[PDB]
């Protein structure tokens, strides 16, 4: 049966851990670093994007429990658009962070003269604008659909005329999420790895391990979502027309959607917690809190 | 605030001074600062000339990177009570003359000084660039006097490639914090015009390490 | 420190003129500038002010829009774009330096000025006061508002304009002796009634004494009292 | 060397010059210090708090 | 010749001095002060947080006007701060970025600074050109400068690491008097309010009182286990308190020629960097390497209060001439004003 076998307790843990991570990351970054570095400002922007996504998450949990869309001032327009806005801003911000790491590790001499606060702010504003414009198609729902008393958000366009949004809903949702990010990340990471392998130090291997871990986590937790959404859109028609296979594919889609939303929680960890600077600053803040507490 | 007296031009001047201070600080941070040590016991002057009454500052630009070096040759004061003031230098250039092994020998004094500065807590995270100046003189001298005069425990051939390697390894062995501190040892000579490249590579590696820490990879 | 102005001469009403001033041995970049008129009636008036770096610009209601004060730090020159001249605009123009910080003495130097010909209220009880060498003279002035700001400064400035010479500063913000002047000059006040006194008059103390407030723009200048030997 | 002898002679002269100087007992100095501290205890803004009216640093 | 006799004479002079000092030590200051009421808890708040420096703060001085203060940082620039409005008055770009001490002239016309450059940089704040320029360079020292102070007669007493303290005449730029006797490096000076006498501290764990005119060390104090870091005079000028890296401060009285009281705590092992007195002298304020400033009762040493409004070493400390507020600088590039 549809609308059954749902586990909204799963979203609660990811939501709370995402709070505990992103809030702390933003607080430490703003309080101490004063946002004076390009990498720090990109990390802060990623933290705010993740915070927005995970603060928009709970309403989906409430709907899953059974609270239909009788809520007021929580219009389906902004709510639906915010999911895509956050999911695109996070990808763009990871891409920018990888580019910044590449520039700083292969072009450190030029990176010194290139990593300016004004340039970082300009790039962040441009990326925010691009993400917002990217999510404009998902902002436009034009209504919230009602069939029975259980109200639900309508799709981007009515299914009776779905042929007018072929490319945007088929390919652009995956090229900007799977192909371009992976290509850029690999093209950078190969250069960083090759440049770091020449350093005469022992701890350089830790950087290699962390880079590989980040790449593996991103791949493992974003490829399944992109492939499932692709398969569930067309493969469910060509071959997955069977009821049993359709139900299994729907369950897999739900599982991959749950897994992907957890990526926002590991982003602050993998990008800030690693590195002695963050533990130093966090310990200083903890000692300060104990002194005041 | 906007409720102050008519003398808001003072606040305007304060803001302008703050802007100038920020610009000067950005310029200073962009520049690379190096510490030079070994005066009075090594061919530091030769290295300074290649790069070209208290502290002496030398300015030179290489490969679009601005280099700023400080000479503390005025070592006639308690080092421990003013060395801490240099906490933040990108790297430390320590000069040793290989000919001092035979001339307690001066080489032992240089080793003790290196241990004192290498193990200093103020320079825990600052890399040290070691230049073995006057390599040709030591090469000529080794053929006449064995290295055992300075290192009785040494055992091996008297060939240059052996003695130089042994002493180079010996100097690094005094590092008690190898995990977080790296040593870049090079051989320097009066006719060696590429010594600037070694310093450039060392500072590039230091900047790369700093960027790695900033990005969280270190 | 020397300030020289240029660009005077006759001009038809409704025309335009670009007055200019140049300085040498003068930190023009860190110094502010003021423009003050001196009409044939000997009544000084304030024209415009430009702060360091052109951050803030102010004009009097009588010269708004028609005047555009501009500065060029590399050239160490100050400019005024004058348009729509009238008969009343005929007056000598002075460029005055000014610096604002604790312990400062603004308006400490006045330029020679240039002549252009077109084809809070301050009052002084005495228009003129006869005096003789070696005599003690006391002069007082009144203001339409209490100048004793909460900061503890009376914001009272005194100037002397000897015949044929530019005004010279005497006091700055509280009875405080200016630099380069003898110690015989002193002043006092209560917030609305201000007084200036000289212990022993000399031949060089002959001229017109001027009072100006600095509590709020526009800077209003006093009528002035002439001292006669 | 003569330098050491000269240094020793200068040290001896300085020590003998210092020894000739004598002053009041410890008790008198302590009493004077206590009296001065008590006398000016009222004028210290840090020893006792200050009302906010007479222009502190807000 | 007679080096043995000279050394024996020196040893028995030391014995005589020790005997004379011990003879007058009838009682300690602790016994006399037992009847004095405690100062209580001394709590201060960070009224101002001066910012603008981008490097470590090493020295600062309070002007005689009780408002303007000057701070020296490693950026190579001196900033004069209006404590009443957290406002910057002037910015002085220095030729050398390695400064270690700065002072504000009582007259307010000149400000002095120095450091590893071994050269005194005297800047004229009040000039007709507006910009701040160097007036005289008091070169001649063979070591790093550690402390400079302005005498009421417009003269500078210079402390340097070459074991020499000099009195410089500004208009001639020459050493009017040379002071020697310290075996260790000199770190801090302090002149008395009357400017008649002043004391100098050195790394030899001894404090020497030098009369600016006679060219002689009137008295010498010793007993510390490590180097001296800072010395300040009691408002009277008859006693001074000196800090040391051994984490202990002690009070010495000129008219007693003996230690009066020692300040120490079991929980405190960090050394002292700067020491200053309140106007009344009841409260002794000294900076510590533990990233905090401690307030000690000069009469009983009860540790009345502590200040922790800093994130790094507290390098400089100075009480206002009128005692209205206390400025605490640190290597965190921030200056905190307390009251």
């Amino acid at each position: 049966a549809l609308m059954a076998q749902f586990v909204p307790p799963l979203y609660s843990l990811v939501f709370t851990v995402g709070l505990l991570g992103n809030v702390v990351v933003v607080m430490i970054l703003i309080k101490y670093r004063r946002l004076r570095i390009m990498t720090n400002i990109y990390l802060l922007n990623l933290a705010i994007s993740d915070l927005l996504f995970l603060v928009t998450l709970p309403f989906w949990i409430h709907y899953v429990r059974g609270h239909n869309w009788v809520f007021g001032h929580g219009m389906c327009k902004l709510l639906s658009g915010f999911y895509h806005t956050g999911l695109y801003s996070e990808i763009f911000f990871i891409i920018l962070l990888t580019i910044d790491r590449y520039l700083a590790i292969v072009h450190a001499v030029f990176a010194l003269r290139a990593r300016t606060v004004t340039f970082g702010v300009i790039t962040s504003i441009v990326t925010w604008g691009l993400a917002v414009l990217a999510a404009l198609p998902e902002f436009i729902f034009y209504e919230t659909e009602e069939l029975f008393e259980e109200t639900l958000c309508s799709a981007l366009y009515p299914e009776d005329t779905v042929y007018s949004w072929r490319h945007f809903h088929t390919l652009r949702m995956t090229i900007f999420c799977l192909v371009l990010p992976l290509l850029v990340m690999a093209i950078c990471y190969t250069g960083i790895i090759k440049t770091l392998l020449r350093c005469p130090s022992k701890k350089k291997y830790k950087a290699i391990r962390l880079i590989f871990v980040a790449m593996a986590v991103f791949f493992i937790f974003w490829t399944p979502y992109n492939v499932a959404i692709l398969l569930s859109s067309y493969q469910s028609i060509l071959f997955g027309n069977d009821c049993e296979r359709s139900k299994h594919l729907d369950l897999v889609m739900l599982v991959t959607e749950v897994i992907a939303y957890s990526h926002c929680c590991m982003n602050p960890v993998i990008y800030a917690f690693v590195g002695e600077r963050f533990r130093k600053y966090l310990r200083h803040f903890f000692h300060r809190h104990l002194l005041m507490h | 605030c906007t409720l102050s007296a008519e003398d808001k031009a003072a606040v305007e001047r304060s803001k302008m001074i703050d802007r100038n201070l920020r610009e000067d600080g950005e310029k200073a941070a962009r520049e690379v600062k190096l510490l030079l040590l070994g005066a009075g016991e090594s061919g530091k002057n030769t290295i300074v000339k290649q790069m070209k009454t208290g502290i002496v500052e030398t300015h030179f630009t290489f490969k679009d990177l601005h280099f700023k070096m400080f000479d503390v040759g005025a070592q006639r004061s308690e080092r421990k009570k003013w060395i801490h003031c240099f906490e933040g230098v990108t790297a430390i250039i320590f000069c040793v003359a290989l000919s001092d092994y035979d001339l307690m020998n001066r080489m032992h004094a240089s080793m003790k000084l290196f241990d004192s500065i290498c193990n200093n807590k103020w320079f825990t995270d600052t890399s040290i660039i070691l230049f073995l100046n006057k390599k040709d003189l030591f090469e000529e001298k080794i053929k006449k006097s064995p290295l055992t005069i300075c290192y009785p425990e040494y055992a091996g051939s008297n060939t240059y490639e052996e003695a130089a390697a042994y002493i180079q390894c010996q100097f690094e062995d005094l590092n008690k914090r190898k995990d977080t501190k790296e040593i870049y040892t090079h051989f320097t000579c009066s006719t060696d015009t590429k010594n600037v490249q070694f310093v450039f590579d060392a500072v590039t590696d230091v900047i790369i390490k700093n960027n790695l820490k900033d990005c969280g990879l270190f | 420190v020397q300030l020289v102005e240029s660009g005077g001469g006759l001009v038809q009403p409704g025309g335009s003129r670009k007055l200019s001033c140049s300085a040498s041995g003068f930190a023009f970049s860190s110094f502010g500038m003021h423009w003050v008129r001196q009409a044939p009636e000997k009544g000084l008036e304030w024209v415009a002010y430009i702060s360091s770096g052109s951050g803030t610009i102010y004009y009097a209601d009588t010269v708004k829009g028609r005047f555009t004060i501009s500065r060029d730090d590399p050239k160490n020159t100050l400019f005024l774009q004058m348009t729509s001249l009238r008969s009343e605009d005929t007056a000598m123009y002075y460029c005055v330096r000014s610096i604002y910080y604790y312990g400062s003495s603004p308006f400490d130097f006045w330029g020679q000025g240039t002549t252009l010909t077109v084809s809070i209220v301050m009052t002084q009880a005495t228009s003129s006061v006869p005096v003789t060498p070696g005599e003690s003279v006391s002069i007082s002035c009144r203001s339409s508002k209490s100048l004793l700001h909460s900061n503890g400064n009376t914001y009272l400035y005194w100037f002397l304009q000897r015949p044929g010479q530019s005004p010279q500063l005497l006091i700055y913000r509280m009875s405080n002796l200016a630099s380069g002047v003898p110690d015989r000059f002193s002043g006092s006040g209560s917030g609305t009634a201000f007084t200036l006194t000289i212990s022993r008059l000399e031949a060089e103390d002959v001229g017109v004494y001027y009072c100006m407030q600095h509590l709020e723009y526009p800077l209003t200048f006093g009528a002035g009292t002439k001292l006669e030997l | 060397n003569t330098a050491s002898i000269a240094q020793a002679r200068k040290l001896v002269e300085q020590l003998k010059m210092e020894a000739n100087i004598d002053r009041i007992k410890v008790s008198k100095a302590a009493a004077d210090l206590m009296a001065y501290c008590e006398a000016h205890a009222k004028e210290d803004p840090l020893l006792t708090p200050v009302p906010a009216s007479e222009n502190p640093f807000r | 010749s007679e080096l043995d006799q000279l050394r024996q004479e020196a040893e028995q002079l030391k014995n005589q001095i020790r005997d004379a000092r011990k003879a007058c030590a009838d009682a300690t200051l602790s016994q006399i002060t037992n009847n004095i009421d405690p100062v209580g808890r001394i709590q201060m708040r960070t009224r101002r947080t001066l910012r603008g420096h981008l490097a470590k703060i090493y020295a600062m001085h309070w002007g005689t006007d009780s408002r303007l203060l000057v701070s020296a940082s490693q950026d190579g620039k001196l900033i004069i701060w209006d404590s009443y409005t957290t406002n910057k008055v002037h910015a002085i770009p220095l030729r050398s970025s390695w400064v270690m001490t700065c002072a504000y002239a009582p007259s307010g016309n000149y400000v002095a600074c120095g450091g590893l450059d071994n050269i005194c940089s005297i800047y004229n704040l009040k000039t007709r050109e507006g910009n701040v320029r160097v007036s005289r360079e008091l070169a001649g020292h063979t070591g790093y400068l550690s402390c400079c102070r302005f005498l009421d007669d417009n003269q500078i007493v210079t402390s340097s690491g070459d074991t020499t303290c000099a009195l410089w005449d500004i208009e001639t730029g020459q050493q009017t008097t040379t002071f020697t006797g310290h075996t260790g490096d000199v770190m801090s000076l302090s002149l008395a309010p009357d400017t008649r006498l002043f004391v100098s501290g050195a790394c030899d764990a001894s404090a020497k009182l030098w009369d600016v005119r006679e060219g002689m060390c009137r008295q010498t104090f010793t007993g510390h286990e490590s180097d001296i870091n800072a010395i300040c005079f009691f408002p009277n000028g008859n006693a001074f308190a000196t800090g040391s890296d051994d984490a202990t401060c002690r009070l010495f009285d000129l008219r007693a020629d003996q230690e009066l009281m020692t300040y120490s705590h079991d929980n405190i092992i960090c050394g002292i960097t700067s020491v200053s007195f309140s106007k009344s002298g009841r409260l002794l304020l000294a900076g510590y390497d533990d990233f905090n400033c401690n307030v000690w009762d000069a009469l009983k040493a009860d540790r009345a209060g502590v200040l922790a409004g800093h994130d790094n070493r507290v390098s400089c400390l100075g009480v206002t001439d009128d005692g209205m507020a206390v400025a605490t600088g640190s290597w965190d590039s921030f200056l905190k004003i307390w009251n």
